[PDB]
């Protein structure tokens, strides 16, 4: 959260991880684990 | 090859400006001038309309003078608007060229009105009238009849010299001085706030690399000298504020993070905006004054940007506009109210003022014709002092009327229920004005056809066009009794003239007055009446 200076010289690197045996999907912000997580059923097809 | 040079528009504009200044060149022969002109014409043709914005801005200040250098720019603008009329007029715009910004239309309207007024005031010059025989017609056709200028005011105005007003003669309030000092303190506080917000820490030492203002220091150390040097600008500004019939007064009688955060949302009325932007224009007056103070040593290369904020783009204005908004907020929110019409959008429309001026000139026309019959009857004076008015009327107004109303007939006949034109429908007031103009011109030419000489055909053709343009249905159902009576009188007078003609052809009179009535009827009335009946039936 920034009251001003929304433009940033840095670049945001969002990472997406999926385990194809537990159906678990996680995300990372810049190496920091995000709170968001998803669970999907087997045989699910997902496109990036 | 310049058709698609949208990526070098800066250079194209510089090019056009340089060639224009060369055209406006002393010690320059006729052939050289003609070559310069031809180059400018050819460039403007293939150049996109969006590029020519700045050139039109400059022409808006040059052409109205109607000097000797005004020939070529008139033809240039005529051709430009003739070819790009879709761009300015239509809402969809000209294909592949977009639509007008709005500032372009504002400049176009300024040019139209300036040339109109200047030519009205000037004495007859056959060549100038012939150069405006291609006329403001293209400009008018480009301008939408419904166009409403966001900025409506009086210029109050007369190379360009803004004359200020200095109060030093009389004492300056100490309360105002304290207010100014508090204003400077608070503006410095907003500066500190913006530094904190910027996320860059001011430096203790002086370092240009750190690219913040090294002066940033605790207030207890802040140097007075900077405040006193800045005071003279702030003083000048507040003196100008008080001088331009704006009065500061505390609305109520008194015996770091802002509390009233500066909100863009807070709306400002038209009149308060007018004051704010005019205050910004006074700031630019002082700015151009000191600019000229430094320039006078040089005396050349006048800076292109030295133009009014209202004429130049809002983006360059936006800075000073936001500053003035924040200032006015400050004043209201500390209760220091600054004090010192409501024209409808319909009044603001371009066609409205055009018709108003046409009606005023119609009154003037009645006036000079009456004076003319009076002098012809006895004591003939060959001077004809109204010569200029007569020539302006016949040479400018009538062709302009013809072309404009031929172009925009559908707009005046369109109704909200039934929109014949591509875009827009004329207001009831506009319809009344056009009907009144038609009736007044018919009365003007009644039994006075001969005095007009060669211009009578023009009168008749303009009457035809006006008749086709009239919306008699609306005018006669929801319209002023004055206009309705004018139309009734026109019809009744036509009936009388026809009765007199048929009597003369009965030979109850031998067969002067009879010749005047006969020629007037056969030349003007029967065609105009036939056209009106046809239009009504259609």
């Amino acid at each position: 959260p920034g009251q001003q200076g929304r433009i940033s010289h840095t670049d945001l690197v969002i990472g997406c991880l999926v385990d194809l045996a537990t159906g678990l999907m996680t995300f990372t912000a810049n190496g920091k684990e995000s709170n968001t997580f998803f669970q999907v059923e087997p045989n699910t097809k997902l496109f990036p | 090859l310049f058709a698609g040079t949208e990526h070098r528009a800066i250079m194209v504009d510089s090019m056009l400006h340089t060639v224009y200044r060369l055209s406006r060149g002393r010690s320059l022969t006729k052939a050289q001038r003609d070559v310069i002109e031809d180059c400018l014409m050819a460039l403007c043709r293939y150049i996109r309309p969006s590029m020519l914005q700045h050139l039109l801005r400059r022409l808006v200040f040059d052409v109205p003078i109607l000097n000797e250098f005004a020939k070529m720019p008139l033809k240039l603008l005529t051709n430009h608007y003739e070819r790009c009329w879709k761009y300015y007029c239509l809402p969809t715009g000209w294909a592949n060229f977009g639509v007008t910004s709005e500032e372009e239309l504002h400049l176009t309207r300024k040019l139209f009105w300036g040339i109109f007024d200047s030519l009205a005031h000037k004495k007859y010059d056959q060549e100038l009238y012939r150069m405006a025989m291609p006329c403001l017609c293209a400009i008018a056709g480009a301008l939408p009849p419904d166009y409403v200028d966001a900025s409506y005011s009086s210029k109050a105005e007369k190379n360009f010299d803004p004359r200020p007003v200095e109060t030093l003669n009389v004492i300056i309030p100490e309360k105002l001085d304290s207010f100014i000092n508090k204003f400077a303190e608070y503006t410095h506080e907003k500066w500190a706030f913006d530094k904190i917000q910027n996320n860059w820490s001011y430096g203790e030492n002086v370092d240009e690399e750190l690219k913040t203002h090294p002066m940033l220091r605790p207030y207890k150390t802040f140097s007075e000298k900077d405040k006193e040097i800045y005071r003279w600008p702030i003083k000048e500004s507040l003196k100008a504020m008080i001088a331009w019939e704006w009065t500061i007064e505390k609305a109520r009688e008194g015996e770091y993070n802002p509390q009233p955060p500066d909100l863009s949302g807070v709306t400002l009325s038209r009149e308060l905006q007018a004051m704010a932007e005019q205050l910004a224009e006074n700031y630019h007056n002082t700015w151009g004054r000191k600019k000229k103070q430094e320039l006078e040593a040089k005396g050349g290369g006048t800076h292109p940007l030295l133009v009014p904020y209202d004429t130049l783009t809002a983006k360059e204005k936006a800075r000073d506009r936001e500053k003035a908004q924040e200032l006015l907020k400050f004043l209201q929110m500390n209760g220091y109210a600054v004090t010192r019409l409501d024209t409808s959008s319909i009044e603001k429309r371009f066609a409205f003022g055009f018709l108003q001026q046409l009606l005023r000139w119609m009154d003037i026309s009645q006036e000079f014709i009456a004076h003319l019959e009076a002098v012809v009857s006895s004591g003939r004076v060959e001077k004809s002092p109204h010569e200029q008015e007569i020539k302006f009327f016949a040479k400018i107004l009538l062709p302009l009327i013809n072309q404009y109303f031929t172009n925009h007939c559908l707009y005046f006949l369109s109704t909200p229920a039934k929109v014949l034109g591509s875009g827009g429908h004329a207001s009831n007031k506009e319809k009344e004005m056009i009907t009144s103009l038609f009736c007044k011109l018919a009365a003007l030419v009644r039994h006075r056809v001969s005095l007009f000489g060669t211009d009578a055909p023009a009168v008749v053709n303009c009457l035809h066009i006006l008749a086709r343009s009239l919306d008699a249905r609306t005018v006669m159902k929801s319209g002023p009794e004055i206009v309705k009576a004018g139309l009734r009188s026109f019809f009744e007078s036509a009936s009388e003239d026809i009765e007199k003609m048929v009597e003369n052809l009965r030979l109850g009179k031998v067969s002067k007055g009879v010749g005047q009535n006969l020629t007037y009827t056969t030349v003007a009335l029967l065609p105009v009446l036939t056209t009106l009946f046809q239009h009504i039936a259609q």
